[PDB]
């Protein structure tokens, strides 16, 4: 039951690489890698369109050139974290 | 000798004792030749083998043979370039001392018709594009924004706007936005003879774009003299060919979209009336990502403006003070 059960288990965890190395040679990790990247831009490109969403060349500015901002100056992360930890509390 | 001696430190003096003296004009070059076998001046400097359009500005209106000026680096020293006129005299007399540089052989057939090389070796004719010497840009280069598509069209400009505040919101001294509705890209200054000025005058070339499209030199070159890099929006300029061919050739960066697949949701995201030219959108793009990369100077490979940003900033936070 100790050393069974070690058998059972090297022998799967050896067989679940020869599946790995099979999917490696096919290529499939590719598909997971460009689609945490081309996510990464397709958010990391959306600053432009929403920091020149509200170009001014009614007023709402006010708010939205700051609100960006005050969000996500590291007050709000320590804030609403502090506010869950209350909440778990 | 004291001929040698009495104006050897001519050049010396004077390139010193005005050490606040305002550039104006430009410098590039397109021939790099040393000066150990060619030196030929006052200044008794090494030579001018800087590098093929490199960037200088000279102002100081020496003599008609050769022309002490000022390199643009990290220190603000003095430097040295030959005259316009000299160079054009001279790049052949490297290969004046060429033996048969007209026509003879020197594959043991000497003797044939001997006579000195024929004139046409010279600046007699010189009529391949009659290309003039060292020309002339503004005070500093002007700044193309490519990318990421054709520029006015909704997505396209905007991505222009974002960056922008930037970098005049953070000079306030070295930049001088404008925009122009001007056709670039169909603009070249190497007229015959003339270009259109009459309005009315009932010439082939009256009713052109020519005529407003060289008024708006004036509102670059020479007018750059307070050391601004002047951007310009016009909706002209979609490969980096056209433009880099005249005495323009401005800076151009590139705003790198990576794969041309996370730009399906850019455009889209509109949802409809974006795609009423369709096609043009997503191979314009990529026309940029084919030639040269050399062209464009600097490459926007990156995230959300806070490193984005940093990357235009740090191209000319070490050029705007390498310039003065």
């Amino acid at each position: 039951s100790f050393f069974v059960l070690n058998l059972v288990l090297g022998v799967l965890s050896g067989e679940f690489s020869k599946e790995r190395e099979k999917a490696k040679a096919r290529g499939d990790f590719q598909k997971l890698r460009e689609k945490q990247q081309l996510e990464e831009d397709l958010k990391g490109y959306l600053d432009w369109i929403t920091q020149a969403e509200d170009i001014d060349p009614r007023w709402n500015r006010f708010c939205r050139r700051k609100c960006r901002a005050a969000v996500k100056s590291n007050v709000f992360y320590w804030l609403v974290i502090f506010l869950v930890f209350l909440n778990t509390l | 000798e004291s001929a040698r001696r009495e104006v050897e430190s001519q050049a010396q003096q004077q390139l010193e004792r005005a050490k606040h003296k305002p550039v104006a004009f430009a410098v590039r070059t397109n021939v790099s030749y040393c000066g150990v076998l060619d030196e030929e001046c006052p200044v008794q400097g090494s030579g001018v083998n800087f590098e093929a359009k490199d960037f200088l500005h000279i102002k100081e209106k020496y003599s008609n043979d050769w022309w002490i000026g000022r390199l643009v680096k990290e220190g603000g020293d003095i430097a040295f370039i030959p005259s316009p006129q000299r160079l054009e005299s001279i790049r052949l007399k490297q290969e004046q001392k060429a033996r048969r540089s007209g026509n003879p052989s020197s594959l043991s057939d000497i003797g044939n018709r001997r006579s000195p090389p024929p004139s046409l070796a010279k600046q007699k004719q010189k009529q391949a594009e009659h290309v003039p010497p060292y020309d002339v840009v503004p005070s500093m280069r002007p700044v193309v924004l490519v990318g990421p598509s054709l520029k006015g069209y909704e997505v396209t400009d905007m991505m222009q706007k974002a960056l922008f505040d930037f970098l005049k919101h953070r000079f306030d001294g070295r930049i001088s936005i404008t925009r122009v509705t001007a056709d670039l890209s169909l603009a070249k200054r190497s007229v015959l003879n003339n270009p259109g000025k009459r309005t009315i005058i009932e010439r082939s070339s009256a009713r052109s774009s020519i005529a407003e499209v060289q008024s708006e030199i004036e509102r670059i070159f020479e007018l750059a003299k307070s050391l601004q890099l002047v951007v310009l929006d016009a909706d002209t300029i979609n490969h980096p060919a056209q433009l880099a061919k005249t005495s323009l050739a401005p800076i151009i960066v590139f705003v790198k979209v990576s794969s041309p697949k996370v730009l399906q949701r850019l455009i889209r995201s509109r949802g409809k009336s974006q795609m009423k030219h369709l096609t043009v959108q997503m191979m314009a793009y990529d026309k940029l990502v084919q030639c040269p990369p050399e062209s464009f100077d600097v490459i926007l490979d990156e995230n959300q403006l806070e490193d984005a940003c940093e990357h235009l900033a740090e191209y000319l936070e070490v050029y705007w003070r390498a310039t003065h």
